[PDB]
């Protein structure tokens, strides 16, 4: 009885729509949707058949694997990585049976042909939000459907919010996934509510107030950051949709709409916004920060952010840290005591006058979390302790976001609580506990929860994702009802992150469902892999010119035996304009090759002038990207450039340039390379150090190779003495600037 | 000493230079810029009205000079044939293609191909390579995902190398803001034996 194990009624269901007619099922947040995946692997898992899953984590394999392992099942399905010996290695395709595989190494077998393509009976996608913008496994698809009669898809995925997102049509989505169907099956269902009534588990929801100085944090940590969005707004009229209101600036996914909208043409903002966004990232993680860790450490952060302007200037601004200073003086009660001074005397208060020797002490506060968890934890002992034997010994897992939490947690009981603040002061001047989150396996927590049948459970703030795992567990009838207990701030940041994102989902679900309610000679072009993330190599598939795909150094495609091409977008132009890579690329390729070109692609709709129109006006015209650009010109008088509209017109600009040329050749087009690099297998954890090693000033590679073969690792560096490195390296001038930088101070 | 050939009398192009005068002189390309620099001067609207004008220039000009420059400027909304063209047109015939989008910055092409001879201050990547907070932040940024503000906020706590090669893993999780997982990566880094 592992995991999924016998799928509960609900289930039985839907796993029977999707075996007749294909589709795409869209679950609930872990509502069990991985679930599903167990039974559909089990079942085609036999040793003659074969099928690919396509965008799984290295981690979750594990439990998957184990947990089947269990069962018994021969065959147990086996794992492919880029480290297998490339083409011919891979013969386990042949022996069959289910194979996971990364999104490239795909890629890579289909185009060769080296793959059996005859015999693949199916795919199962996974994740397939990340299928929405047109990256490589759309390729990895179209290039499936050349067997057309027996292949079978099937798309069991989650986060239901992404495809809520405006622009991004679930239809567009349906019409690359290659199906027909749509089976929406949400948490309002009306069978998916009728089984998970009959056995619901208890919640006690407590509600803790705080403490009367905490809101003068909150309020004015929300006033700064309502005051840094508006001027994030008004110098950037582009961003203007799901990233406005205060609301959305405060849950977890928003840095990844920055990060989608602020990625293309970066290198065109200037210098007001590129500080802000970083500005309005401190100012998030500060929000968090305060709640979940304790006073003492939270006035050193607020003390620590003081000290990045006496040596470092504007670091973390000039703006928002010499204004609102009513947050340094909540700040500054919780740990020290104000001045203190007297002699039965008027007129005698003062700001820092001395009677005033003595360094003023305050005592630390204790957030009422830690308070009011005390009570619930000496209520069931006695609900325990009256049931003696009767009621049963009974386990608790107390659980909590993040690592650092759960050891401050520990040590709270442990210790006591007067403990922490005489322990942290000093240094500045039953009962298991596992973190609920991380970039850690998601599969674990779940694992200990089956591990450790848990009669009570307690929950730090949490995210639905965890809540609704619960009730999945409630799969056992008889099993005494797992009695949770909610903890709640009253009105506060956790609760707000909870509840919207609650809402978030409830409008998310509907609008599909209104939405399912509405439907009724041939030539050759060497590729670089790196490149194959982006459009482009989709575009140039479908006219009929063929890809073959290897590794290169110079340049991105060749396309003809005397051609050379390196695409640059307008923002990369001006990041490698001055950076200086640009530079120390054309010397190469005017060096290898006859006729180097590069491609840049504008935008038809927004032009960026690439000259500032005033200093044009004023100034002699230097440093800026077209005097950078008429210097590059100037020297290689055999550069050409082509400019290029738009993605699509790039398809049809090659296929017009190789008219009458003939077909650029793989063979020895890897074998050019370039004359550097040493050999890579002479350190066991070669790809660590070295990388380190190089840059310290004072090395060379052949120095480097030597001492490095020498000295175990890079601590005893800083402990040598310089005697002994100019004694193992023959020179002076060098080891003594080694010896500087190991050794000095800031200043 | 730019020597503008007489058949450029009404352009809209020779109001909009500044920098350094011009001549009158039958040469056969226009713009002549010192020695071995011919520019042409083209908008879109005139190749879509005489279609046969540039074609038949480029044969007359021949190879004579070292370096010769074609500049065109759009000003058509629908640019996304005639560049297509052009480029081809361009390929076989050995010239350098420069798109204007103003003709204000054409002013700022014509003074900065003409003030230009100058040495290679553009090579060095590494031209601000010779001090040491520079040093460290250029040595240190070689893990994974650390920027520059990690690096200075593990600068400001420190400043030593023997200080921070010798912290635990605990007493460097004390991060402003960087996160256990980048702080785990340094760890890591920081001490991994090479060989086996």
């Amino acid at each position: 009885r592992i995991a999924m194990a016998p799928l509960l009624e609900y289930e039985r269901q839907l796993v029977l729509e999707l075996l007749d007619t294909d589709g795409l099922v869209v679950c609930a947040r872990g509502l069990g949707a991985d679930r599903l995946l167990y039974h559909f692997l089990q079942l085609h898992c036999h040793p003659a058949c074969l099928v690919l899953v396509l965008n799984t984590q290295p981690a979750e394999e594990e439990y998957f694997i184990n947990q089947l392992k269990i069962e018994g099942v021969e065959h147990l399905p086996r794992r492919v990585t880029n480290e297998i010996t490339s083409n011919s290695r891979y013969e386990v395709y042949t022996q069959g049976g289910v194979i996971f595989a990364t999104s490239r190494i795909l890629v890579v077998d289909f185009l060769t042909d080296r793959i059996p393509s005859d015999l693949i009976t199916g795919i199962l996608v996974y994740r397939a939000h990340r299928i929405i913008e047109s990256c490589q496994e759309a390729f990895i698809l179209r290039l499936f459907r050349q067997k057309n009669k027996r292949g079978f898809i099937k798309a069991f995925t989650d986060n239901a919010v992404a495809f809520d997102t405006g622009f991004c049509h679930v239809e567009r989505v349906m019409r690359n996934l290659f199906v027909r169907k749509l089976y929406l099956w949400p948490r309002f269902h009306v069978a998916v509510n009728s089984f998970l009534e009959q056995h619901k588990p208890e919640v006690v929801e407590i509600h803790v107030s705080m403490t009367p100085t905490m809101l003068a944090i909150q309020t004015a940590i929300l006033d700064i950051l309502n005051a840094c969005l508006k001027e994030l707004k008004c110098h950037n009229p582009s961003l203007e949709v799901e990233d406005l209101s205060l609301e959305n600036a405060i849950g977890k996914p928003f840095d990844k709409t920055i990060r989608h909208y602020l990625d293309p043409l970066w290198h065109q903002l200037g210098a007001k916004t590129k500080s802000l966004v970083q500005d309005l990232k401190i100012l998030r993680t500060l929000l968090q920060y305060l709640s979940q860790y304790d006073c003492v450490t939270f006035l050193n952060l607020l003390e620590s952010l003081r000290a990045t302007e006496k040596a470092f200037g504007q670091n973390s601004g000039w703006l928002f840290l010499d204004s609102s200073t009513s947050m340094f003086i909540n700040a500054r009660a919780r740990v020290y005591h104000l001045p203190d001074a007297k002699m039965s005397k008027k007129e005698k208060i003062s700001e820092k006058m001395e009677g005033e020797e003595t360094k003023k002490e305050l005592v630390l506060e204790s957030n009422p979390k830690w308070e009011a968890l005390t009570e619930v934890l000496k209520e069931i002992e006695a609900e325990n302790k009256e049931s003696e034997a009767l009621g049963g010994p009974g386990q608790v897992l107390i659980c909590a976001s993040d690592d650092r939490t759960c050891s401050q947690l520990r040590d709270y009981i442990t210790l006591g609580a007067e403990a922490f603040l005489l322990r942290l002061y000093r240094k500045t001047f039953l009962t298991i506990i596992h973190p609920l989150l991380g970039c850690s396996d998601p599969y674990a927590l779940t694992r200990v929860l089956h591990e450790v049948e848990p009669r009570y459970v307690v929950l730090y703030d949490a995210e639905l994702t965890f809540v609704r795992q619960l009730e999945i567990y409630r799969a056992s009838r008889p099993g005494k009802p797992l009695r949770v207990y909610f903890l709640i701030y009253g009105g506060s940041t956790e609760e707000q992150r909870y509840l919207t994102a609650l809402r978030k989902e409830k409008e998310a679900f509907e609008k599909l469902i209104r939405e399912k309610a509405s439907m009724v000679t041939q030539q050759s072009i060497v590729v670089d892999m790196r490149e194959f993330r982006s459009e482009l190599p989709s575009l140039i598939h479908r006219r009929g010119i063929d890809i073959e795909p290897v590794t290169l150094e110079v340049g991105d495609y060749i396309l003809t035996p005397e051609m050379c091409v390196e695409r640059k977008s307008i923002s990369d132009l001006i990041g490698s304009l001055n950076n200086g890579r640009l530079y120390s690329q054309c010397i190469s390729m005017s060096r290898y090759y006859k006729r180097p070109v590069l491609l840049i692609e504008f935008d038809p709709s927004k032009p960026f002038s690439l000259t500032s129109r005033g200093a044009l006006f004023q100034e002699i015209s230097s440093n800026d990207i077209s005097s950078k650009l008429t210097l590059l010109t100037l020297h290689f008088p055999r550069l050409r450039i082509l400019w290029c509209p738009s993605p699509h017109a790039t398809a049809e600009l090659f296929e017009e340039l190789k008219q009458s040329k003939p077909q650029p050749d793989a063979a020895t087009a890897l074998a050019i390379t370039a004359d550097s690099e040493t050999l890579p297998e002479s350190e066991k954890y070669n790809p660590g150090p070295q990388d380190f090693l190089l840059k310290m000033p004072g090395v060379n590679a052949k120095n480097c190779r030597s001492l490095m073969h020498h000295v175990k690792n890079i601590a005893e560096l800083a402990a040598l003495s310089q005697d002994e490195l100019t004694s193992i390296l023959g020179n002076a001038a060098n080891a003594k600037q080694l010896y500087d930088f190991i050794h000095t101070s800031f200043a | 000493s730019i020597i503008v050939s007489p058949r450029q009398r009404g352009n809209p192009v020779l109001k909009f230079v500044r920098n350094v005068p011009w001549e009158f002189g039958d040469v056969i390309p226009d713009y002549v810029l010192g020695q071995s620099t011919c520019a042409l001067f083209l908008s879109l609207r005139y190749h879509n009205l005489h279609p046969d004008y540039i074609h038949g220039r480029l044969q007359s000009l021949g190879k004579n000079f070292a370096l010769r420059v074609l500049l065109v400027q759009v000003d058509v909304k629908d640019p996304q044939q005639a560049l297509k063209e052009l480029a081809k047109m361009c390929i076989l015939a050995d010239c350098t293609l420069i798109l204007a989008w103003s003709p204000e910055e054409a002013g700022r092409y014509l003074e900065t191909y003409k003030a230009y001879e100058q040495k290679p201050a553009d090579l060095l990547m590494e031209k601000l390579e010779q001090d040491f907070v520079s040093r460290v932040t250029e040595c240190l940024t070689t893990v994974k995902s650390v920027n520059k503000t990690d690096s200075q906020t593990l600068l400001t706590t420190f400043g030593s190398l023997e200080q921070l090669i010798a912290a635990s893993r605990e007493d460097l999780a004390l991060c402003p803001g960087l996160g256990p997982q980048k702080a785990r990566r340094l760890f890591d880094v920081l001490h991994e034996p090479f060989l086996k």
